[PDB]
RNA sequence: UGGGGCGGUCGCCUCCUAAAAGGUAACGGAGGCGCCCAAAGGUUCCCUCAGAAUGGUUGGAAAUCAUUCGCAGAGUGUAAA
RNA sequence: UUGGCACCUCGAUGUCGGCUCAUCGCAUCCUGGGGCUGUAGUCGGUCCCAAGGGUUGGGCUGUUCGCCCAUUAAAGCGGUA
RNA sequence: GGGGCCUUAGCUCAGCUGGGAGAGCGCCUGCUUUGCACGCAGGAGGUCAGCGGUUCGAUCCCGCUAGGCUCCACCA
């Protein structure tokens, strides 16, 4: 999903700073979240 | 849902904004609170929101204060008109919020549920918020 | 109740007591009975006529029927057209239930033209029509009826008369000692029945109590019961009297043989309907009661049985959904067994054989363990079921027993006991205050 | 109006 | 006259807008006046208002009367300062 | 789009809808490549990258629009007085 | 675009400015009626169009829904 209001949904959600670009990455492929 | 049941005026002038609060810049009736930080009109619709999304995450716990009224109104010409002619009817009531005032009070909870509750209090303002609390010096 | 027969005796009293007079005032004090102040020789009357759809009756109330409201526009049409004139005379329509009225009222613009006012008692079509006597178009109706609803004899201002259907009889008055007979033909026993669909104007009570009269019922002991009760009815020789069983009441203008219990002797027909009945309201108040409410505590007596039968079958369906359990605990370690139904699977050791005794519906299926799941679901439910149906049943007999004590105590007793057991009741409970 | 009908 | 029309207004007085002299606009926001009083005018001599409580018989929250607390919460013909 | 203002034109800036010819931007209708799906497969839903190409024949009404008939991979929104 | 009142029993619709949803018509049950489809009582319907706030109870108070029927929109 790819929101301007990305954020850790759950405890096992990692922010991450890929390419410039806010990211989260988890276990649950469903909380996968960019910005730009 | 707040406005004065009666006024002396019902038709205004808009006023300034400049300056910080004049009054209620220090929290002194709960133990938290908002601190504004820049100035907007805050319509009693914002202020009903924010109390429901306040008071809904405390079901359990102590009252909230609200320290902001609207007894401004504000003046609505209707729409499709030519400009003059009179001035519009008076469409609502908005508090005249300057930085530093506080605007809603609670004690008798925990540290974080106030947090939380003050958090998605500040989602529903259109204004700059801070978390204060009660320094005793004293 | 009501007849030709007593709507011939009221005729007949009606022209002894009311003969020419004066209508001084004309009072509508409810929706269907119109009062007429008579001003007779002698002192005053006051003449009711009634349209009610069980209470229709005319006679002369001597009582006070207070709250004179604001009058309607049938009233205030009868106060334009009627009020100042005389009564030329009071006569029936034959045997039927008509009456008619003929008014010599003058004119409002001052010269005279007789009207004529035709009382209709026949239950809930009653009616009060005025016509002017001359080309019997309807001035006014009490009820208004439209050319849709009641299609024949429409009943609007200014649209001609039709007058009540023919109801294919023979005039039982004066007729003949053969004629009563040579039409009526009884074969299966249907004789008050009989009496009143071949007779004019003759209510089932009427029948009823000539049946009686007659004693056996046969060819000849019948008709010399009819001529001997129309001689009583003609030559005006009527016995008023108020007779009951129990509780609800009965009127006639002759004395009852059959229907025994009360007597409550009477002098005339005015007094008879002034003291039964008023009009309803306690009769009434019974009649709505008394076998509604019987009808329903029956009625809530079956329910609650075929309630307690089919809690039984869900009872029964614990045993089955037991069975269930147990045959889903078979499938649960299968497929040890193949798929088909898992009959009998068990792990010859290392096992604890529960092998429990199943009926074995073929296993199913797409999803092997929900199929198992939802038998242990069914069976939790089951368990459920037999606390809730229990409790129930239990609620159903405590239900039953108090209705089976309702149907007891309304099949008579009391009327002082009826009084507390409704106090009682609204004791038990509270109940907005 | 600016009918378009000059002669 | 935020085109003209329709609506509204046209003279005088009071407040705000008016930015601590005066003045200052808009089809800006609020109201009144086209009078009244032979006295409510002039002079002389006296006095101080409205509300709360207590007590009172017809007085109950209030008709009329005594007391305190009363720098004006009254009144000043008519309306704002 | 409907509006607000009246800056340009009243010694003229022709104004709707169609026909002909097009061009441009994606906030993409299809086709192409993907992520998440409460995506079993077909068909789907949502969000990304992508303008290369193509995006219909009628009945009604001056009509744009709209409704309906029959198709289609789809019958996309707008700007250019 | 600007303003009004409702949206409640299969239907027509009350309910007074918050004190606990009802009348008429429809459908059944029982009584009664000699007879002409003329009478009586007793039952069910409603989340009061819908949604969450207030207070001890909300058709009533409030916002936003969703509708109906209101009553008009001077132009090129």
């Amino acid at each position: 999903k790819v929101r301007p209001s990305v954020k850790p949904i759950c405890e096992k959600c990692k922010v991450i700073r890929r390419k410039g670009k806010v990211m989260v990455i988890c276990e649950n492929p469903k909380h996968k979240q960019k910005q730009g | 849902m707040l406005l004065p049941k009666r006024v002396k005026y019902r038709r205004e002038h808009r006023g300034k904004m400049r300056g910080r609060a004049k009054g209620g810049t220090e929290v002194h009736f709960g133990e938290f609170g908002i601190q504004a930080l820049e100035a907007s009109w805050i319509t009693n619709r914002q202020i009903e929101a924010a109390r429901i999304a306040m008071t809904r995450y405390m079901k359990r716990g102590g009252k909230v204060w609200i320290k902001i009224f609207p007894s401004k109104p504000y003046t609505a010409k209707p729409l499709e008109v030519r400009m003059g002619s009179g001035k519009g009817a008076p469409e609502g009531w908005v508090a005249v919020v300057k930085p530093g005032k506080v605007l809603f009070e609670i004690s008798g909870v925990s540290e974080e549920v106030a947090r939380e509750a003050l958090r998605l209090a500040s989602h529903k303002l259109p204004i700059k918020t801070k978390f204060v609390k009660r320094e005793e010096i004293g | 109740s009501f007849d030709g027969m007593f709507t011939y005796g009221m005729t007949h009293e009606l022209n002894e007591k009311i003969m020419g007079g004066r209508i001084t005032k004309i009072h509508q004090p409810y929706k269907h009975d119109v009062i007429f102040h008579i001003r007779a020789k002698g002192k005053n009357q006051k003449l009711l006529l009634s349209a009610h759809p069980s209470y229709s009756r005319v006679h002369i109330t001597a009582q006070a029927y207070e709250n004179p409201s604001e009058p309607p526009m049938f009233c205030m049409l009868l106060r334009k057209h009627i009020e100042g004139g005389f009564i030329e005379k009071i006569e029936q329509a034959g045997l039927d239930r008509i009456m008619i009225f003929h008014i010599k009222s003058r004119n409002e613009i001052g010269d005279e033209t007789v009207r004529k006012l035709y009382v209709e008692i026949m239950g809930r079509h009653s009616n009060i029509i005025l016509t002017d006597a001359a080309e019997n178009v309807i001035i006014d109706g009490l009820k208004h009826l439209s050319p849709s609803m009641n299609s024949y004899r429409t009943v609007l201002p200014g649209q001609d008369y039709k007058l009540p259907p023919a109801q294919d009889k023979i005039s039982p008055l004066e007729a003949s000692e053969d004629d009563i007979l040579r039409h009526l033909s009884f074969q299966e026993g249907r004789l008050d029945k009989q009496i009143v669909d071949h007779f004019s104007g003759v209510s089932p009570l009427f029948a009823k109590e000539a049946v009686h009269r007659a004693g056996l019922a046969n060819k000849v002991t019948l008709p010399k019961a009819l001529l001997a009760l129309f001689a009583e009815v003609k030559e005006h020789r009527f016995i008023p009297n108020i007779t009951t069983v129990n509780g609800k009441e009965y009127f006639y203008l002759l004395e009852l043989t059959h229907l025994k219990g009360e007597a409550r002797r009477f002098d005339s027909l005015s007094e008879l309907l002034d003291r039964f009945y008023f009009g309803k309201a306690e009769r009434d108040r019974v009649k709505q009661q008394a076998q509604d409410l019987e009808r329903f505590v029956v009625n809530e007596r079956k329910k609650n049985a075929n309630k307690i039968k089919k809690l039984e079958k869900t009872l029964e369906y614990s045993e089955n959904a037991k069975e269930f359990q147990l045959y889903g605990e078979l499938l649960t370690a299968n497929l040890y067994m193949l798929k088909k139904g898992d009959k009998q699977a068990e792990v010859i050791n290392y096992y604890d054989e529960e092998s429990p005794t199943i009926t074995i519906p073929l296993n199913p299926n797409k999803t092997p363990s929900e199929n198992a799941q939802a038998y242990f679901t069914k069976y939790q439910k089951a368990k459920n079921s037999v606390a809730v149906v229990e409790e129930q049943i239990r609620l159903a007999q405590e239900e039953i027993e108090y209705f089976d004590q309702l149907i007891q105590q309304l099949s008579s007793a009391s009327p002082r006991d009826i009084s507390e057991i409704r106090e009682e009741l609204v004791e038990g409970k509270y109940l907005r205050p | 109006a600016a009918a378009a009908a000059a002669a």
